[PDB]
């Protein structure tokens, strides 16, 4: 024990002597290969997802570079990690949600969609023939009774709901920032939700953004349809934050 | 080493050793030449005899009236592929009442032969073909490989010491398009003859010839039927 | 009609702390009697019996396949099956054959193996269960049997009065049906014992 | 450890090359084709006097006009022989004619590389056949002898040896054979050669001989008919 | 994938089946389990491993299983594997009963299961079951019977046998004390306790530590009973009273 | 379903899984067969003795049909499977041909079953050889032997299992017209053949006979020690 | 050994089998795609490995629908198989939904097919990268590129193969948003000639295709006379 | 078959 | 296709090490407790809930299977979700046939059987969870544990996960047979406090109870009340 190994416990998803699954652990390392960080936060009125937008090439059509995706009209997600893996996981989520609506006659709740994707990911941790997906999915939506919701699932098949959360390179630092900020707040709840998300991201990276270097998606109690902010709309928030 | 037993294992230089090894099967087969003119596609093949008393391995196969093939590599894989080609040709005549175009047949070979190069526990086809055909676009010589790639050729040679035959064919290819049939076979035979050890000569026991063209269904000449083509290599 | 091919009749009847189940003994093929001691009532436990009227082949197959399922259940669980639970088991077995059913309509009679409470029910041939507090009937002379039971049955009968009532309902019912009879058998199920009788009965 | 369909760097399937090495562990068999018929001779290789010699069968009838001599792992040969038999009978059923020697050999040879461990049925062939075969017979092309090995390659041969002593025997065959040779001469020749190469003293119990002729059906030689031929040898 | 296949169903170079052998090591470490044939019945006596103080006691036994009306078994090895096998034993017994309308003869039930176990050693690329079984029963062909099967798919009939921890020692004790054709259920019970008292040498023998089941015939019907702790304590008492006699 | 190729060729043409199955046969108890004039006899070693064993339940001589039986050496679990497959097949032949199987037919069937398990995915070979004996419709006595590779031959007499090398050597010197002129001498030849290699003679030699038409008779230990003493008191002379 | 199966992550979280497939693409000769005002143009540096091959053999430009072109680099048999997948996806799309597949959707679909071969010991990743180009009046010009991992993005300009970076820095000098297809062909031809290593590998054929207003939304080979003018312009530009 |  | 060979096999010494290693995953998991009172059962578990950012009510470790049966676990959570789903599915299959809620012991047997499958079936690893299963039927409480091998045990009281061995001896010196449920809940929470580290709120432990009325999670405000003494 303490980093011990027998047989193929580093190549396939069998247990190591400590009862670890090295291949699952390695799938988490694969999330950071993309070099990107994403942040999500919820308040009483809305839920927000913000991620980095790196366009290192002049020759990319930057409109096609996104990590924000519509799952249903009312569920948005930000993906973090390997891109093709992420896209596959988005297609699956869309299928699961559409199929739910057909069978049951109402929209999939965000927690159930996250749970279903997590449950699918779990199969890749127990069956030897495929690898986990090297990506992390954060979902936002409004629930009729519980309010705005942020959920995350990972390559281990863990999932959880959050007041705020993060993914990718500066996930730990984002978690630290968000923790320190919620304690200050009464009823441990965020209130200026878009500004918290961008400020967190800007702090942990030390970048101080332009409007074309981040992407923002929202859902609100009044406007539950998932909405991607334009460059101008993002600039309004950046300029409002710059002036105090 | 750890990268050379499975066709599904890319090497760290971006190669697949199992494919390359399959290609050696064709390099060690006996030589065959394919060439064409405006009007005809010819195949010419050296038949390897195991003993003095053995007949000599068949190297040329009828596919359809308008298509025949020359083989180099594993015989059993040659037959499996030849049978595949025969079937695609019959299907096309059954459905459309007209010959399968040669480029289309060749595409089907490519598609078919690629499949096992990507699936675990499968293997490449260990055979390369020269394909002679005639259709609406005239005469054709194609070449197919274990890698599933294929080539549309003015002329070609494959098998052992075929580099010599390739060099002869390059030397004289500008003459080919305007050749009558006899000249064109003469050229094919001369190219094949370059592959031989200096002792040895082309004989009626070791040469096989295949011819298709505008006025002529794919036909195979063996043994005493090649004598006319060998006489007057003068 | 498929159900009239072999004929036959069963009923069950509830009493105070006891139940009764009864059956004719004829095995016939249309008009022809083959045999006069054919089993239609089968033990499913010390105080729990199933009676099956209908096509004789399926009377036997259902009894046998139910036994298969019952024995496995009891070995696997801790215990003797309850009457209600046997009904659900039979129901499930017959409904599996919804689109090509067994041609039998069982009746169940027993006491609960812990409480000793009386239970009776019947099921149609695709497994619709039907529990009652008085009596159930099944077979080619069901209307005859209904006539006798609706006129004779009373609540809270003791073993001797329950025996007379079920016997009189059977004998007189089957005496108006050409293809049922050639004898009647009656089981009285009590907490402490099983009494089994064959009746003096018309043999035409 | 590697899969059964792995190519070597030289472009050969390891399993096929190894199967060809198993042929060298079998008894010697000889086939000679003359204008008057083909003969098949095979060393039985008796391992004990308690073994019944007639219960060794290394020449078999395919159809009335076709015999087959085998060498290698004999148990592997059974499904190949049965396939040849079934094929000739199917051909007869469908076309009301005898199947050619070449065509039978071809049919059998198409089984050759049909092994592997993830394309096919729940348990199909796991490995090639460790067997070489001489098909000898007569059809409208005249008397005919074909050789087939585990690669699936098959070829007509005027004379051919297979098994442990086949280099050796093949050398002697190039010496004695000519195109205008008679059948009775080819019979004598193949026993002469078997006598040389066998570990044991040749006799009428520890070999088999069979012929097929234009006139006459497949014919296994009797003890008495073998003794007659052995006298000169 | 060939790299990851441990190849559980192939011969070693000496003609051995290592997974079978390795399974038999598992069984050797499991709770001791003995079976004894008598003129008027058959018994199973087994060591309990479920002995922790806080366990609840919910089933009528730990390692004794009823298979059908006329048969029971006990097990030694992987418990979960034993549950799969005993559930299959019940199924086989009912399939036979459905078909013939008579109980499966004891040896036919054992053979049927042993063919499943054998298959796991010959094809399928799976680990075998890590279980040995002792089967007791009655049938109209051979009467009272005791069988033993193990992971190789092998079985045998025995008058007395033992599997699990200290088997060799147990079978030696039975070899000397067992009277062929002269045993009763009462003397076989005494011998069972004598054997378990020696072979549980870690440490002092208790009622909470063993399970005894008897199989007898009463009025043309087979009775299968798990002895209650009151009975087991009284049998241990009698064995300890008997070792007081053993010098004078 | 598991499709691994288990039996594959090794360099120089060996099939290692078959060879290793053959090694399992050689560790099995010795079995011997002799084909008499109008009788066939099978004898087999121990295997373990043991007073607490039920003799009946572990026999290694087994009826396939009324006119055919077999002994084996090797993995007993594997043998049971082969035996039941042959038993089924004997009944299919009777169904489609309305004759009993010839001994060769059922040998040929067992042999091809074994051969199949050396060339099929997901399976190891059977670790047994079999001595198969019986009579044909025309009265001819027959002894055949199969081994794990699927090879089969007829024998006048043979042995398989541990010490088959020495026992076959004894049979070569001792199997003569005079040693099988009568039934008691044919039975005695099998016992003498075993009594060479059998640890504590004997005791642990199970034996059985098949006569023309009369079906399988096993000998009980009372009937065996008759023959044991009758040959032991003949070897003092 | 952490690099033998696409179902195995390395301890740093990489999938080396996919990385090795990408190396096959980067060994290949260069293909480029340029989106412009009124369409998309493709060019391929097509190395000629024998003079015995016919002019046009081993095409690396394919029609995958009447409105969509495909430009490949890498292992050619893998690429052709991917062209078939693309063709079938477009065909099925039209049969189900009754109109021409939108490029982005076709790109995303084929990309998920590519992605599926990056997860399993049972299969290997494709050893090819490809560009997909189209034009229509409603959707404009579009150019996408897919790699062996299955990632798909849209581009104004793109290059794949061994001179990828050299090609990109020449493409970056063009103001392609304001240029027509008739102009861009000459600039594609020019770039191919710049990045061609004429010492290392001798003889090459230039392969050109386009789809734009001028072809009425059909993907077509650039005509012979226009190709030759572009070749000549590129040749004399090199001087 | 019973109905409702 | 999917791998058809077993990934758990026997080692030379007769151990199935993949199951032993699954047990190590369980032993490293967060602590769980089960106590069977005379009139009910309590299941309790620690939440490894770091961050104040977690929505504690968003996923639960104490889950209902039926109206009358409940689950908790120690080990890998995502593995546990698979077994919760199967348990529930198994409970309904039983209900459809028998029209009686599944007895606790029968549910435990069928779940354990699934766990056994994953120690033998092709191309999978065992579950890295142990379950504690509580239920009430035949007018009587039941507490069961099922381990990664598919072995199951009936307990009066037990502990699993980090520091379980001490947990077991804490209960060994603290449970009596005649104990009421409300008392049992108190000692369940004290058992978790032995191996806690962190200071307990109602948001980072989870408690389920099972009695004649059926199985349910305690609500945060109920747990708060029991925690006022502790
Ligand atoms: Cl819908
Ligand atoms: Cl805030
Ligand atoms: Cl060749
Ligand atoms: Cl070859
Ligand atoms: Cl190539
Ligand atoms: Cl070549
Ligand atoms: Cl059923
Ligand atoms: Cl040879
Ligand atoms: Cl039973
Ligand atoms: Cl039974
Ligand atoms: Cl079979
Ligand atoms: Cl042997
Ligand atoms: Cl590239
Ligand atoms: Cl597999
Ligand atoms: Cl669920
Ligand atoms: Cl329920
Ligand atoms: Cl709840
Ligand atoms: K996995
Ligand atoms: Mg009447
Ligand atoms: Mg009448």
């Amino acid at each position: 024990s303490r980093g011990s190994s027998a047989g193929f416990d580093r190549h396939i998803t069998i247990f190591s002597p400590e009862g670890r699954l090295y291949q699952v652990e390695y799938a988490f390392k694969a999330i950071n290969q993309g070099g990107l960080t994403s942040v999500a936060v919820r308040g009483k009125d809305c839920a927000v997802i913000v991620t980095q937008k790196k366009v290192p090439d002049k020759l990319l059509d930057s409109s096609t570079v996104t990590h924000l995706f519509k799952i249903t009209e009312n569920i948005g997600c930000v993906m973090t990690g390997m891109t093709a893996d992420s896209r596959s996981q988005v297609q699956r989520a869309r299928y699961e949600a559409a199929n739910w609506k057909y069978k049951y006659g109402y929209e999939i709740p965000v927690d159930m969609l996250c749970k279903r994707i997590a449950d699918i990911s779990q199969v890749y941790t127990q069956n030897a023939e495929m690898r986990p997906l090297g990506c992390c999915m954060i979902l936002i939506g409004i629930d009729e009774e519980q309010g705005p919701q942020v959920y995350k699932c990972d390559p281990a098949g863990y999932y959880c709901g959050f007041k705020a959360t993060a993914a990718g390179v500066k996930q730990t630092e984002s978690t630290s920032f968000l923790e320190k900020k919620v304690k200050k707040k009464f009823d441990w709840t965020f209130e200026q939700t878009v500004e918290t998300a961008i400020t967190c991201l800007s702090t942990v990276l030390s970048i101080d953004f332009k409007p074309s270097e981040i992407e923002v998606g929202v859902v609100t109690v009044e406007n539950p349809k998932f909405r991607i902010l334009t460059e101008a709309e993002i600039d309004a928030h950046l300029v409002a934050l710059a002036e105090r | 080493n750890q990268y050379d037993n499975d066709v599904t294992v890319w090497s760290p230089q971006g190669r697949i050793h199992q494919i390359e090894y399959a290609m050696e099967a064709v390099k060690q087969g006996s030589a065959t030449v394919g060439l064409k003119s405006k009007t005809h596609a010819v195949l010419v093949a050296l038949k390897r005899a195991q003993s003095e008393l053995a007949a000599h391995q068949k190297k040329i196969l009828h596919v359809d009236n308008h298509i025949g093939i020359s083989i180099a590599g594993l015989t059993a894989d040659a037959r499996l592929l030849c049978n595949f080609m025969r079937q695609e040709c019959l299907d096309s005549r059954f459905v459309f009442d007209r010959p399968l175009p040669v480029s289309r047949l060749v595409s089907l070979i490519g598609s078919k032969t690629q499949i096992p190069t990507q699936r675990y526990g499968r293997r490449p086809y260990g055979v390369g073909l020269l394909i002679a055909g005639y259709d609406d676009m005239g005469p054709h010589i194609f070449q197919t490989c274990p890698s599933a790639n294929y080539f549309d050729c003015r002329a070609m040679s494959i098998g052992a010491r075929s580099q010599s035959a390739r060099t002869y064919l390059e030397r004289h290819m500008s003459e080919f398009m305007e050749c009558n049939l006899n000249e064109l076979v003469k050229h094919g035979l001369r190219a094949l003859r370059e592959t031989l050890p200096a002792e040895q000569d082309l004989t009626t026991k070791n040469v096989s010839i295949g011819i298709v063209g505008k006025d002529l269904e794919f036909t195979i000449y063996d043994d005493d039927d090649v004598s006319p083509f060998l006489e007057g290599l003068e | 009609s498929i159900m009239s091919y072999n004929g036959g009749a069963v009923m069950a009847m509830k009493g105070k702390n006891c139940v009764a189940i009864a059956a004719d003994r004829r095995f016939g093929i249309q008009a022809q009697m083959v045999t006069t001691d054919f089993q239609k009532i089968f033990p499913m436990g010390d105080r729990l019996y199933i009676g099956l009227a209908g096509l004789a082949t399926d009377v036997q197959t259902v009894a046998q396949r139910l036994k298969f399922r019952l024995n496995l259940y009891e070995l696997k669980e801790g215990r003797q099956i309850k009457p209600y639970t046997l009904m659900s088991m039979v129901a499930n077995l017959l409904y599996e054959k919804r689109f090509g059913p067994y041609y039998t309509e069982p009746v169940i009679a027993g006491l609960d193996p812990k409480t000793f409470k009386p239970f009776i029910c019947s099921l149609d041939l695709i497994g619709c269960p039907m529990v009652t507090d008085d009596f159930v009937v099944s077979g080619t002379c069901a209307e005859q049997m209904y006539g006798m039971c609706e006129s004779l049955w009373e609540p809270n009968m003791d073993p001797d009065h329950l025996f007379e009532t079920i016997s009189q309902a059977m004998l007189n019912a089957v005496d108006r049906d050409a293809v049922s009879g050639m004898g009647v058998i009656v089981h009285i199920i009590e907490k402490d014992k099983i009494t089994t009788r064959t009746l003096k009965a018309r043999m035409d | 450890d590697r899969g059964v369909n792995t190519f070597s760097p030289e472009g050969r399937l390891f399993q096929v090359e190894y199967a060809i090495e198993a042929i060298k562990l079998g008894s010697t068999a000889i086939g000679i084709q003359t204008s008057e018929g083909v003969c098949l001779a095979v060393e039985k290789r008796i391992t004990s006097p308690l073994m019944e010699p007639s219960s060794i069968e290394k020449i078999v009838e395919i159809d009335a006009h076709i015999g087959c001599a085998m060498s290698g792992l004999i148990a592997d040969a059974k499904t190949l022989i049965d396939k040849a038999r079934v094929e000739t009978q199917n051909h007869w059923f469908t076309y009301n004619e005898t199947m050619t020697v070449e065509s039978v050999t071809q049919a059998v040879s198409n089984l050759a590389l049909q092994f592997g461990e993830e394309d096919a049925d729940p348990g199909a062939m796991s490995r090639p056949f460790g067997v070489a075969l001489l098909f000898g017979g007569v059809d409208e092309k005249g008397p005919q002898l074909f050789h087939m090995d585990p690669s699936g390659t098959f070829v007509q041969c005027d004379a051919r040896a297979i098994g442990s002593a086949s280099e050796g025997a093949q050398s002697s065959l190039q010496e004695v054979y000519h195109k205008s040779m008679t059948l009775k001469e080819a019979i004598k020749s193949s026993l002469i050669i078997l006598k040389q190469v066998m570990e044991e003293k040749l006799n009428a119990t520890n070999i088999e001989l069979a012929t097929v002729q234009p006139g006459q059906n497949f014919h296994m030689f009797t003890k008495e008919e073998l003794e007659e031929v052995i006298k000169d040898i | 994938s060939r790299r990851y296949d441990s190849r559980t169903t192939i011969f070693s170079p000496e003609g051995r089946l290592y997974q079978v052998e390795y399974a038999m090591e598992a069984i050797g470490h499991a709770g001791t389990c003995l079976g004894i044939l008598a003129n008027d019945g058959v018994l199973l006596a087994a060591e309990r491993r479920n002995i922790h103080k806080l366990l609840d006691e919910v089933f009528f036994s730990e390692k004794i299983y009823k298979l059908n009306e006329d048969m029971a078994c006990s097990v030694a090895g992987i418990t979960s594997d034993a549950n799969v096998l005993t559930n299959e034993l019940r199924l086989i017994a009912q399939r036979y009963l459905l078909q013939y309308q008579e109980p499966i003869p004891c040896e036919q039930l054992v053979t049927a299961l042993c063919d499943i176990k054998q298959a796991y050693t010959q094809f399928g690329g799976k680990r075998p079951f890590g279980v040995s079984l002792l089967y007791i029963g009655w049938d109209k062909h051979y009467g009272f019977q005791l069988y033993q099967s193990d992971p190789s798919g092998n079985y045998g009939g025995w008058k007395a046998t033992c599997i699990g921890n200290n088997s060799a020692a147990a079978v030696s004790m039975l070899k000397q004390d067992y009277k062929e054709g002269e045993m009763t259920l009462k003397s076989a019970l005494a011998l069972a306790i004598k054997v378990l008292n020696k072979t549980m040498d870690v440490s002092k023998l208790s009622a909470e530590k063993v399970e005894i089941a008897t199989l007898t015939r009463e009025n043309g019907k087979t009775v299968i009973r798990v002895l209650k702790q009151k009975e087991v304590e009284q049998l241990i008492k009698k064995h300890e009273e008997e070792e007081a006699k053993a010098e004078r | 379903s598991y499709d691994r190729a288990i039996t594959v060729f090794s360099p120089d043409g060996h099939l290692f899984q078959v060879e290793y199955a053959q090694e399992a046969v050689k560790k099995g108890s010795t079995a011997v067969g002799v084909r008499g004039r109008d009788i066939v006899v099978l004898g087999v070693e121990k295997k373990s003795v043991a007073k607490l064993q039920d003799e009946r339940t572990v026999r290694k001589i087994c009826a396939l049909d009324d006119n055919v039986c077999m002994a084996f050496a090797g993995l007993t679990a594997d043998a049971r499977i082969v035996i039941n497959r042959a038993r089924v097949e004997c009944q299919s032949h009777r169904l489609t041909v309305e004759d009993p199987v010839t001994v060769e037919y059922i040998t040929r069937y067992i042999a091809s079953l074994k051969q199949r398990y050396t060339q099929s995915n997901g399976r190891r070979p059977f670790g047994i050889s079999a001595l198969i004996v019986g009579f044909d419709f025309d009265g001819t006595p027959r002894l055949y032997q199969t081994d794990p590779s699927g090879t089969y031959h007829a024998w006048k007499a043979n042995a398989i299992g541990r010490g088959a090398k020495s026992v076959r050597e004894f049979l070569e010197k001792n199997y003569t017209d005079e040693a099988i002129e009568t039934d008691d001498l044919t039975i005695k030849l099998v016992i003498k053949a075993l009594l060479e290699v059998v640890q504590s003679g004997g005791k642990n030699i199970e034996l059985a006979v098949m006569r023309r038409d009369q079906s399988l008779k096993i000998l009980n230990p009372e009937e065996i020690e008759k023959y044991v003493a009758e040959i032991e008191k003949e070897k003092e002379e | 050994g952490y690099d033998l199966s696409a179902s195995t992550f390395s301890p740093d979280g990489r999938v080396f089998q996919v990385e090795y497939a990408m190396k096959a693409v980067e060994n290949s000769s260069t293909a480029i795609g340029i989106r412009c005002k009124d369409g998309v143009v493709f060019g391929v540096e097509k190395l000629v490995l024998s003079k015995l091959y016919e002019e046009g053999s081993n095409k690396r430009l394919f029609n995958v629908d009447r409105h969509v072109g495909m430009a490949v680099a890498g292992l050619l048999a893998d690429a052709r198989s991917l062209a078939d997948i693309a063709r079938e996806e477009a065909s099925n799309f039209r049969s189900n939904f009754g109109y021409n597949i939108p490029l982005k959707h076709l790109a995303d679909r084929v990309a998920m097919y590519v992605h599926a071969y990056t997860l399993y010991s049972a299969v290997r990743p494709f050893g090819c990268s490809f560009m997909l180009g189209s034009y229509s009046v409603n959707d404009g010009a579009q150019l996408y590129m897919i790699d062996p991992s299955g990632v798909s993005y849209g581009y104004w300009g793109c290059a794949i193969g061994k001179a990828r970076q050299a090609a990109k820095t020449e493409i970056e000098k063009l103001q392609m948003k304001e240029m027509t297809c008739r102009d861009i062909v000459k600039e594609v031809a020019k770039i191919i000639y710049i990045v061609h290593d004429e010492v290392k590998d001798k003889a090459f054929e230039l392969e050109l295709s386009w789809v734009g207003e001028l072809t009425n939304g059909r993907h077509e080979i650039v005509p012979k006379d226009i190709r030759e003018e572009a070749e000549k312009y590129a040749k004399e530009s090199l001087k | 078959i019973i109905t409702x | 296709r999917g791998y058809s060979f077993s990934l758990t096999t026997f080692s030379p010494s007769g151990k199935l090490v993949q199951i032993e290693y699954a047990l190590a995953a369980v032993a490293g998991g967060a602590p769980s407790v089960g106590i069977k009172a005379a009139n009910g059962v309590v299941l309790a578990t620690e939440k490894k809930q770091k961050s104040i950012l977690y929505d504690e009510r968003s996923v639960h470790k104490v889950e209902p299977i039926t109206k009358h049966i409940g689950l908790v676990y120690s080990g890998m959570g995502p593995d546990y979700r698979v077994l919760v789903h199967r348990a529930r599915k198994l409970a309904q299959q039983y209900y459809l046939v028998y029209q009686e809620p599944i007895p606790t012991a029968q549910l435990v047997q069928r779940v354990a059987s699934v766990m056994q499958e994953y120690t033998q079936s092709g191309g999978v690893r065992p579950f890295g969870v142990s379950l504690l299963i509580c239920g009430w039927n035949e007018g009587r409480p039941y507490l069961f544990q099922s381990d990664p091998s598919g072995a199951y045990f009936a307990w009066k009281a037990t502990a699993m996960g980090k520091n379980y061995v001490n947990g077991k001896t804490f209960l060994e010196k603290r449970y009596n047979e005649d104990l009421e449920l409300e008392d049992a809940i108190h000692t369940a929470i004290l058992t978790l406090k032995e191996s806690f580290e962190g200071q307990m709120t109602e948001d980072n432990i989870e408690v389920g109870i099972c009695n004649e009325a059926g199985f349910r999670r305690l609500t945060p405000t109920e747990v708060k009340d029991y925690l006022a003494a502790i």
